């Protein structure tokens, strides 16, 4: 069965940047499926931040393109959400999620247990 | 409009180990132009080149059926294959998905006796088996006259239905002539089911005397 | 510049056995290609998300059949026919038909009394 | 609304010779005036008492069924009865018939055995019958426990289909308490069918 | 299974009289059904001729009534059509036919092949 | 002449194997009464007697191929052939059993071509 573990969350200062990472084990993020991260304010709605096909294509939310970069480790089986000039609107719980393929669209079918990011 | 999407048999998948999976459009009329019928995955991975067929009916309706090839290891590790049929004359979509039924694994359990002689048919014997304790729900049972695999339409078989335990079950009734079995008085019913190990067959023997 | 999905109703409360309604309604169409790319996700607190329906009316596997989806266009209902313990959540719907994919804010389902 | 016409049981016909067809009218509203439920025999000899029955549903819907004693040698000698549904809503009437289905025949064989001994059934045995190759359809199933004939209620049986060649089949499965295969370890499967014979019956013994 | 013969048939003179019979076998006449008599100019329609009941009721068509009689015999299991005077126009072919009761109606279900009267 | 005369239509058609045929009978007076309506239909091969295949204007009589079938009310009923067949040219005739004399229509023949 997939399982997806993130980490790489604290206690982080504003304009300073952060590695979150996502352990993937009983799946290989090269075989299949989309991989992505969606993150969560506090009592807030789900926002959609970014995904990887597993063949590499890359999708971005407008609303963090730039700042934010997407990548992945095919040797670990892990992969990567590298922020930069962390502000406040980026304080949430992000969720690392496995993407099931509908027709060319993407559902979230597995998701893991959350990793918080906080910035002063 | 009706459309259907078949799971691959365990013989199909173990034995001839070339599954194929068929997405069956009926009740159609030639009508407008042609009904479009395309394919995805759950992985996302791409789609095998399929092949599609039309033919026209006694009725007057239109069988159009898709068939895409699978890998029995892409089958077991759990993708899901899903058909969706479109039609200018259809408002909406049909959709069909199919993948491996989940649950607990057991190997069937396999019983085979004959019927006795009855007055009146000494000549036409009956045989039966009973497989049962086994799931998910997918079987195949076939029959063989020592190793001469005998057409499917030689014998029927019951739809699994499910045990008061844990198992499900399947009765199979095979009718064989005297010359069959004067010549070789061996008749063997034979289950393909994923848990059976290995090769995944399970069998009986059974004579006439 | 995004779809938007307003869900209603915000809150709600009801009590074992009973059948809730949820709307979620976009800013624009997701039609295409004869079906309708909105999801509905299951989160209860603390944890993360379930999916529950995709393309608005298919059931993602081990799903209970209680579970189920309706809809077409901008006006999408999940229904819950028979209530159940478990069930007590704030649910979602999120539309797949356009980059950046979107949710909804969520309907929090609440048990008959005080929670 | 529809509307059902059943035929007489093989062992109402064969054994007990008392057979009746019962008419069985469903998915009526309440609301409506009464429904009219006639009857009518192709022999033009008048017909019986027949018992009206109205049972009210747990659909909303309402259930009125009409049963006819039927005369033994006059539905072996090939007699005709109409059933005729009428209401004053409905339009025209609906009408439904039954008779001894013409065609070739062919008695049952029978075989019981038992189903292998597993775990969870200390106390618990289990039965079963197959019976096959009989035609037309009609076929009543019995299980009898040594001279006794058993409650309908213990056993559950499949409805006929078709063979591969030209017979039907049935299954009876059968599960007998520890108390009554050690009261007598015999147990007959029976099956009445017009063919049967004699006295439209063949029948064997298994036992634990 | 019941099957039916007429019978007395053959060339007949004008004005004269002939009697054909019906005979059944395989259902008493008196156990129930309606016996018929149905005649077919050559090439022309059929037309019903006289009818009696298990009970013994009779009916006539009145074109023929008052010189047609249909009557029965229980123990030869046949019954009767009974002509005086016969003309042209009664020559035809003559069939006997068990009827079917339906609600107080009656189908002609059962024939016999028939047996040919010719006058002149 | 107080009877009741049916007239059928067409006399005399020509069809080939497959094809639909329908026959029609117009009654001088409603056979219709407590809501059914006393039209049957026969089949009749040349030399030999009538055969009976639909008895109230639309109940099949047993052992009837299932291609027939019959339909109307009133004053007009209607015998439906939905594939003709290679043993079905014969001449067909309606007869109505409301009231007496019972009477017969004056067939139509269902011709090979
Ligand atoms: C006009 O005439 C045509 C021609 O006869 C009619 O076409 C038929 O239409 C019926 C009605 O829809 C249709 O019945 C459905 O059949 C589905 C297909 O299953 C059949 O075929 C498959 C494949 O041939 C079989 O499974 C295969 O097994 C093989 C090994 O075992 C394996 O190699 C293969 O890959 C498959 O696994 C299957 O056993 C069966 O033979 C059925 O699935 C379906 O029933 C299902 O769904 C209902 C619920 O909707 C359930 O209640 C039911 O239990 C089951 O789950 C339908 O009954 C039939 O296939 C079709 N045939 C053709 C050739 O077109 C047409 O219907 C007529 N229509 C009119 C209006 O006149
Ligand atoms: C209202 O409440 C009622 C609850 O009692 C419901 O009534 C039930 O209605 C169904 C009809 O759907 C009856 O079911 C059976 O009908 C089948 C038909 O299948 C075959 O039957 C003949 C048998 O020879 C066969 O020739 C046909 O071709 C069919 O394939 C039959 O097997 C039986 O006759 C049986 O009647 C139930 O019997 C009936 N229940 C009772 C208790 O009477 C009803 O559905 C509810 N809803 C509505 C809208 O009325
Ligand atoms: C049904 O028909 C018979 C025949 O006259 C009659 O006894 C009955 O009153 C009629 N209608 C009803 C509603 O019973
Ligand atoms: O009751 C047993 C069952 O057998 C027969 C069917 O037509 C049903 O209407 C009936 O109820």
């Amino acid at each position: 069965e997939v399982q997806l573990v993130e980490s790489g969350g604290g206690l982080v200062q504003p304009g300073g940047s952060l590695r979150l990472s996502c352990a993937v084990s009983g799946y290989s993020i090269t075989s299949g499926y989309s991989w992505n991260w969606i993150r969560q304010a506090p009592g807030k709605g789900l926002e959609w931040v970014a995904s990887i096909t597993y063949d590499g294509s890359t999708n971005y939310n407008p609303s963090v393109k730039g700042r934010i970069t997407i990548s992945r480790d095919d040797s670990k089986n892990t992969f990567y959400l590298q922020m930069n000039s962390l502000r406040a609107e980026d304080t949430a719980v992000y969720y690392c999620a496995r993407g099931s393929h509908y027709f060319g669209h993407w559902h979230f079918a597995v998701w893991g247990q959350g990793t918080l990011v906080t910035v002063s | 409009v009706s459309a259907y999407l078949s799971r691959p048999s365990p013989f199909d998948l173990f034995i001839r180990k070339s599954p194929t999976i068929t997405c069956l459009v009926v009740d159609l009329a030639p009508s407008k132009g042609t009904v479009n019928l395309t394919w995805s995955r759950a992985s996302g991975k791409p789609v095998n080149h399929s092949t599609r067929k039309e033919e026209k009916q006694r009725n007057g309706t239109l069988t159009v059926t898709s068939t895409l090839p699978v890998g029995t290891r892409d089958w077991i590790e759990g993708e899901t294959y899903q058909c969706r049929v479109t039609h200018p004359h259809l408002p909406r979509a049909l959709m069909r998905s199919t993948t491996k039924t989940s649950g607990p694994r057991a190997a069937p359990e396999v019983y085979a006796f004959a019927t006795p002689e009855w007055p009146g048919s000494r000549d036409k014997r009956t045989l039966a088996c009973l497989i049962q304790n086994f799931m998910p729900e997918d079987i195949s049972v076939q029959w063989l006259h020592n190793e001469v695999q005998l057409p499917d339409a030689r014998h029927s078989t019951t739809q699994p239905r499910k045990t008061k335990g844990s198992g499900f079950f399947v009765f199979s009734r095979l009718e064989v002539t005297r010359a069959e079995w004067e010549q070789k008085d061996e008749f063997i019913c034979r289950a393909v089911h994923e848990a059976a190990s290995p090769s995944q067959t399970v069998q009986r023997a059974v004579s006439v005397n | 510049s995004d779809i938007q999905l307003t869900q209603s109703p915000s809150s709600l409360s009801a009590s074992v056995g009973d059948r809730v309604t949820i709307t979620c309604r976009a800013s624009q169409s997701v039609d295409y290609d004869g079906d309708s790319y909105m999801n509905w996700y299951q989160q209860k607190p603390g944890k993360a998300p379930k999916l529950l329906i995709y393309a608005a009316s298919y059931l993602e596997s081990g799903v209970p059949s209680r579970f189920s989806g309706s809809g077409s266009g901008t006006d999408f209902t999940l229904t819950i026919s028979s209530l159940q313990p478990e069930d007590f959540a704030t649910y979602y719907c999120q539309q797949s038909h356009e980059d950046p994919y979107t949710f909804g804010q969520g309907t929090k389902v609440e048990i008959k009394g005080g929670s």
